[PDB]
């Protein structure tokens, strides 16, 4: 029944194009292994404050991307961050997690800074307990306003 | 009148849906032939690529439009490094789903309506009914299965070509660095949005195929009525596509926008 | 395109918002691009290239610049070439002869 | 029809596609054609472009008079070629690359001086042109200087 | 037609100060700083009203301001045109002074140039 | 070839127009645009005249349009060749002469040759139609 | 939530963050006349998952995200957090509002 | 390639003859009025029913992205820009190619298969002047009017949705419309609408005149008309968008 | 055809009214009687034609044109004011920022004198001031830093 073999030719060329397009979209554009967590290990971090960090934010080591933030959750002592880091990148055991902002408009991320840059390394599932958060804009604005207001202008 | 027509179309879509397993278990070869025909076109349009070529060209045009307009506006304002972060979002939110829907509607739905109208006029549907064959199950359900099988590769190609066109226009014609574009593209794009967009496109393709099969199955008036059926089906398909995309985007991102830039 | 343009390796204390493919500038004019950026111990090793038409002094300083509020950061060879020995292919620039932008969080702090 | 189905459709197709391509090309660059919109191009020598792009405004006394056409590296300097839109400035005129807005837009400001007419393809000397003081340069200077301050000593001295 | 000042300067329906019971006041500003109509009237930095018309009378601008019912303003209330955000809009703040008076602003009352 | 001859003639005309326009713009930049337009008009006028003659040269030979040769294709080819040749030679001269306003080689070969060819084609078509209609009245009813 | 002023660039839909992570959003803002003085009253719709985590004595601020961005309600834990947990019936106050650019 | 090139040549020759008949022979006012009203009655409710949800979706996306960005007061600028330069002409493309061009192709194919074109031709009448010219002019006129209506309705619906649903400030919407949209934008939108209508009418008429009869020739001709219209109008839209952004308001 | 003609005419009138409304809204078309004045600036700071003219912050006209005078050393701004609004001898002109993107406008201050300025007169450079000139502000911080 049927089997003209021209319909078969169209079917096989369509299947080849389908597989090529789907693989290219999955790997080079959607980055499905990164989203799923293939080839990466899980790490945690504790913060005094989130510092504006959000899920899917970049994880960096001295500014270069080495992973992504999986989740940020409130805790009693601050914020708890769970992230995935590529297994090709190993961070030293004395590293510190610094929340940062790329520019004045936003784009929060987290950086892993280690002064030594060697020695023992963190293992998957561990937590970084030492962290820092940038000074907020609001307190700086309040401090500037008060410092400029206390000056006696008539005396000036 | 209006209620009668609504009841007729509801009965048609119900009977077409309930016969999908029957066509799956009984008409596999016809389903494969229709998959090939929909994927690679038919008639004089099949020599250029059929549906694939039209979808690709229209999606490339839409991506180029996004890149050009976004880069121009952001360069005029000054914050032009966000272009990719803009383009991606557009391609997932408004442009690529609707554009792929309209192009798929035009090509596949108009072809299906023309074929079913020709079969109805040439008494082939009556021939099937005489031979003890469920004409609706044989034709409409097979078209629906072929469309459901073919839509995911088609929308994958559409998304890939839209992204490729936007990136090429932004980073070659406008000479933006590829690293900045890739960073702002992969940083602000969530795979969840792409999955939900694929679900929207699948549902939209099913609705479009049902509408065009309804308009072409009950064609009348000889060869002249086929063109009028094609036009009416196209109008209804455009309306349905836009409405479905609007409702889905309102439902998904109504409360949680799924986008973070500030603190 | 190999050997058509001069490739130079530099070391930075921190490489933020700089990605491969970003432009390399001389006096604000594009002359090349950046090949790769990787971690080198406590430093960061950035390999970039610039077109062989333009000559660069051997004692050049590769400074990372952020042109505006929202822009693509670049690497500029700050001292313009006026003669003498030039920067050869495969040269290495240490942390002493490199510069880093100021960053917004440092300003806030 | 007989006329539509004639045996001359190939030549008609060639002529029509060439005409449509020509029309699209003309519409794309209707303003950039030199045979219709030609103005003399002047040049200046600068120490740095300072974020200047091709097509940025060149203004005399605050009002737009032209655009920036080319930027090249000439030895120790940058040669920037622009147009004045049919206007004439003196050979003693001063050019200044300047930041326009906080988002980083740049433009050239011209202050005409002197009596001698600046001929076409004339080059302003490097001593009559200036480069902007970047906003990021200002932030870098103030932050690096403030980092090293001994604030307790300063407060005690005051 | 004759008084067409633009799409930005035409009154718009809806919002606080447009329903029944809203009171209308005239604010005699020294200048408006390019303020457009339909801008926000804020009490305690809360948007509770709208500016209707910014007609200039005898070369001193007067603003027609509608505020929603249920707001008490002393007759010596201070009016100040300010900026909502750096890359954003402007607004008219109606702030009570340091010495509120017993008498309150009624419908059609005017806030002079001194305040 | 008729189209080759017309293209060579119009390319030489366009080169002369470019040289004169460059000299006039350098002399008086204020009226520069006007000068250019004026010269362009002259160029167009020239083409128009030839087109009219060509129309007569067709309309006398054949009493009906079907027997007439398609002059539109010949004029399109002549205009395209004129634009390409003029752009190429003007770019070549501009390497040794700074008064002309010539862009990069690819631009003069394609983008501005498109403008020259389109203008020449439109003017020639209008001239040929007017020339044929000139003695269309003289044809017996 | 009650405060002296709502703060500019604070409209409904502003994030309410505890320890820097959002827990809810701002629902409405109104002016309440208390002792012949207008105050800003904000109604916050907050997910009850984090309600058991925030202490009763939590500090409330109407802080500013960025120089160009909008404002957000920031909750923090005090020096001596109370055993009781906040709810719809607990009156709360904002400790401070960031100064406007005006 | 030779056969598609020959078809393109036939289309171009037909369009040239249409232009010559328009500029030389007397104009058919009655047929123009009839075709204009037919196109209006076939493509007025669909164009609004497609423009309203599409503009609501665009406004919703822009508002949520900007509110998360922080700059929710500049939504009017993007709204006006998108509605004027892209949304209007694109909705015009869709609802003209789908409805009016297909209806014209079906009508002319019906005339061709019923030998009415031959009936006109044997009487000495050139069917191009009597049929194609009024239909092309009606297509252009209706495209212009529908583009204007689509832009206006889209802007008004976006205003109402953003204000009464997402609680943005109305003054920020209306005072930012002109921030990025000016005379070049409306001019290029008008040019886009006119060209789209003219090309759609020409393609529909040419495909209708050259129908293949049979039992599926009319339907195949209508489908080819629709596909060609979509492709050509998207290409023209890309070219005109590039041209328009060259003459940008902000630059 | 009569009824069809009427329907087509009505629909065409309505939709052309919509198109004209779009043109008026996005082209900033005004329908008021205006009187033309002039002013002289040392630097107009990006002031363009068609930008609004405001008296005490209230829009009263537009900017007709800007040109260079005294060899380009100064800029003459020719603008229009509402005919009902009379300028005076002490009326002064300034150029103010509309936003941080680069949009400007012209601001008029009445002054104190009651001597009405006759129409068509030119405000001298002695009482006209430019805009912020952000580059000068940024460059002035260089010695301070």
């Amino acid at each position: 029944m049927l089997l003209t073999r021209f319909i078969k030719m169209q079917l096989v060329i369509f299947l080849t194009l389908t597989l090529v397009a789907l693989v290219v979209l999955a790997l080079f554009y959607l980055r499905l292994p990164t989203w799923a967590g293939l080839g990466m290990y899980k790490l945690n971090a504790d913060l005094p404050n989130s510092g504006g960090l959000y899920a899917t934010a970049n994880v960096t080591y001295r500014g270069t991307t080495i992973g992504k933030v999986t989740s940020v959750e409130p805790s009693e002592s601050g914020a708890r961050v769970e992230m995935n880091i590529y297994d090709r990148y190993k961070i030293p055991a004395d590293a510190t997690a610094n929340v940062h902002s790329v520019s004045a408009v936003g784009e929060q991320f987290i950086d892993l800074t280690s002064d030594s840059g060697g020695g023992a390394y963190f293992q998957p599932g561990d937590t970084i307990t030492k962290a820092t958060v940038p000074a907020e804009v609001g307190p700086a604005l309040d401090a500037a306003e008060k410092g400029l207001a206390v000056l006696p202008k008539e005396k000036i | 009148r209006f209620l009668d027509s609504m009841g007729h179309v509801a009965w048609f879509v119900v009977q077409a849906i309930v016969h999908v397993p029957h066509a799956f278990r009984h008409y596999r070869r016809e389903s494969l032939r229709l998959v090939a025909e929909i994927g690679m076109g038919t008639g004089a349009m099949a020599v250029i690529g059929g549906t694939v070529a039209i979808i690709g060209f229209v999606t490339l045009s839409a991506g180029s439009l996004i890149a050009i307009q976004g880069f121009a506006s952001l360069g005029n304002i000054g914050v032009e490094a966000f272009t990719g972060f803009f383009a991606a979002l557009a391609n997932i939110r408004v442009v690529a789903p609707v554009v792929t829907g309209q192009a798929l509607a035009a090509t596949v739905g108009a072809g299906a309506t023309a074929e079913l109208g020709a079969m109805r006029i040439s008494e082939e549907v009556d021939a099937l009914e005489v031979m003890g064959i469920k004409s609706i199950s044989y034709l409409v359900s097979t078209r629906i299965m072929a469309g459901a099988i073919v839509i995911i590769p088609l929308y994958a190609m559409a998304i890939l070509l839209s992204f490729m066109s936007a990136q090429l226009v932004t980073t070659i014609f406008y000479s933006q660095s590829v690293g900045t574009y890739e960073h702002y593209f992969h940083t602000f794009l969530r795979v969840d949005d792409v999955m939900w967009s694929f679900l929207e496109v699948i549902i939209m393709s099913v609705i479009v195929m049902l509408n065009h099969c309804y308009f072409g199955y009950f064609a009348s008036g000889g060869a002249v009525g086929v063109g009028e059926a094609v036009g009416r089906s196209m109008r209804t398909s455009l309306i349905a596509i836009v409405l479905v995309v609007l409702l889905a985007s309102l439902a998904l991102y109504g409360t949680d926008p799924n986008f973070n830039l500030t603190v | 395109r190999k050997l058509t343009n001069t490739t130079v390796t530099a070391y930075f204390p921190e490489v933020l918002a700089l990605y491969p493919g970003d432009k390399v500038l001389i006096m604000g004019v594009r002359v090349g691009s950046i090949d790769s950026i990787e971690t080198a111990g406590d430093k960061m090793k950035v390999v970039f290239h610039f077109n062989n038409k333009y000559k660069v002094p051997e004692n050049a300083t590769a400074s990372i610049l952020n042109p505006s509020l929202v822009a693509s950061r670049v690497i500029q060879l700050s001292p313009p070439y006026t003669g003498g020995p030039t920067l050869r292919d495969g040269a290495v620039l240490d942390v002493d002869r490199t510069q880093v932008p100021i960053e917004y969080d440092e300003v806030r702090n | 029809m007989r006329t539509l189905q004639g045996s001359d459709r190939f030549r008609k197709g060639l002529m029509g596609v060439i005409v449509v391509a020509l029309i699209i090309g003309v519409g794309s660059t209707l303003t950039s054609v030199p045979m219709l919109f030609a103005v003399p191009t002047y040049y200046g020598q600068f120490a740095d472009t300072g974020g200047l792009n091709i097509g940025d405004k060149v203004r005399i006394a605050g009002m737009d008079v032209g655009n920036v056409k080319s930027m090249e590296i000439d030895g120790d300097k940058v040669v920037i070629g622009y147009t004045l839109g049919g206007r004439t400035i003196g050979t003693e005129s001063r050019a200044a690359i300047r930041t326009d807005t906080i988002l980083g837009r740049k433009n050239i400001e011209i202050e005409p001086r002197g009596s001698e007419t600046l001929k076409p393809r004339g080059v302003l000397p490097v001593g009559q042109t200036s480069a902007p003081y970047q906003i990021y340069d200002a932030f870098l200077d103030v932050t690096r200087n403030a980092a090293g301050w001994d604030t307790q000593a300063v407060r005690q001295s005051l | 037609c004759g008084q067409w000042r633009g799409i930005a300067n035409v009154p718009l329906p809806g919002g606080p100060g447009t329903e029944s019971g809203s009171m209308t006041l005239y604010v005699q500003m020294p200048e408006t700083l390019a303020l457009n109509a339909n801008s926000r009237v804020r009490v305690r930095d809360v948007f509770v009203g709208r500016v209707r018309k910014i007609e200039l009378i005898n070369w001193v601008p007067t603003l027609t301001v509608d505020v929603e019912p249920g707001i008490k303003l002393p007759k010596n209330t201070l009016a100040k045109i300010g900026q909502t955000s750096l890359l954003g809009s402007q607004h008219v703040e109606l702030n009570p002074p340091e010495d509120p008076s017993s008498e309150l602003l009624r419908d059609g009352d005017t806030i002079p140039l001194a305040q | 070839s008729k189209w080759l001859l017309r293209g060579v003639v119009f390319a030489t005309a366009m080169v002369i127009v470019r040289l004169l326009q460059g000299a006039l713009v350098n002399a008086s930049p204020g009226n520069a645009i006007w000068f250019s337009t004026g010269l362009l008009v002259l160029y167009a006028i020239g083409v128009a005249v030839w087109g009219v003659l060509d129309g007569r040269g067709d309309a006398r030979s054949n009493p009906d349009p079907d027997r007439r040769a398609d002059l539109a294709m010949t004029w399109l080819l002549a205009g395209l060749a004129a634009g390409i040749l003029s752009g190429a030679v003007s770019w070549f001269i501009g390497l040794f002469y700074k008064s002309i306003y010539t862009e990069s080689l690819l631009n003069e070969i394609t983008t501005f040759a498109a403008f020259t060819a389109l203008l020449t084609f439109l003017v020639a078509v209008a001239g040929v139609t007017i020339g044929r209609w000139t003695i269309d009245r003289k044809a017996p009813p | 939530v009650l405060s002296g002023r709502a703060g500019l660039s604070m409209d409904p839909g502003s994030k309410v963050t505890f320890n820097g992570v959002p827990i809810g959003r701002l629902a409405s803002i109104d002016v309440v006349e208390v002792d012949d003085n207008p105050e800003a009253r904000l109604t916050l719709d907050v997910d009850p998952k984090y309600l058991d985590l925030i202490p009763e004595n939590a500090n409330v601020e109407l802080r500013a995200t960025t120089v160009f961005g909008n404002k957000y309600i920031s909750f923090l834990s005090p020096k001596n957090p109370s055993a009781e947990r906040l709810s719809a019936s607990t009156p709360i106050r904002a400790q401070g509002v960031t100064t406007e650019f005006n | 390639l030779e056969k598609p090139l020959a078809t393109v040549g036939g289309f171009f020759k037909m369009s040239v003859m249409t232009g010559k008949a328009l500029f030389t022979r007397p104009f058919q006012w009655k047929e123009f009025v009839l075709q204009s009203w037919f196109l209006i009655r076939v493509a007025f409710l669909p164009t609004l029913a497609v423009s309203i949800p599409l503009t609501v979706l665009i406004i919703f996306t822009l508002n949520i992205l900007l509110a998360e960005f922080g700059a929710a007061d500049v939504s009017g600028a993007g709204a006006a820009l998108g509605a004027v330069t892209q949304l209007g002409p694109l909705v015009t493309v869709l609802v003209v190619a789908g409805a009016g061009s297909t209806a014209i192709c079906a009508d002319l194919g019906a005339r061709t298969v019923r030998e009415e074109i031959d009936a006109l031709e044997v009487l000495g009448i050139d069917p191009i002047e009597r049929l194609v010219v009024p239909r092309v002019v009606a297509s252009t006129f209706v495209a212009f009017m529908l583009n204007g209506a689509v832009i206006t309705i889209g802007l008004v619906g976006g205003f109402f949705f953003g204000v009464y649903i997402q609680n943005v400030s109305a003054g920020a919407y209306v005072s930012t419309l002109t921030l990025l949209t000016g005379f070049p934008e409306v001019l290029i939108s008008v040019v886009k609408a006119t060209l789209f209508g003219m090309i759609a009418g020409l393609v529909g008429c040419y495909r209708g005149l050259t129908v293949a009869g049979g039992s599926k020739g009319v339907g195949t001709a209508v489908n080819e008309t629709l596909v060609l219209c979509v492709v050509a109008l998207f290409a023209v839209n890309v070219v005109l968008t590039t041209i328009g952004v060259r003459f940008g308001t902000g630059r | 055809i009569k009824g069809t003609l009427f329907k087509l005419g009505i629909f065409s009138l309505v939709l052309l009214t919509f198109t004209a409304l779009i043109f008026v809204v996005f082209g900033q078309i005004r329908f008021n009687r205006t009187t033309e004045y002039s002013a002289i600036f040392k630097n107009v700071s990006g002031l363009r034609d068609g930008q609004f003219v405001r008296a005490a912050g209230v829009e009263v006209g537009k900017v007709k044109s800007v040109d260079l005078i005294n060899g380009g050393e100064q800029a003459e701004v020719k603008f229009t004011v509402e005919r009902s609004l009379p300028l005076f001898q002490e009326t002064t002109a300034a150029i103010r920022y509309q936003d941080l993107i680069g949009n400007r406008y012209l601001e008029l201050k009445r002054g104190d004198s009651d001597q009405i300025l006759p129409p068509g007169s030119t405000i001298p450079v002695e009482r006209t001031e430019p805009a912020l000139d952000l580059d000068a502000l940024v460059g002035g911080f260089r010695p301070l830093f």
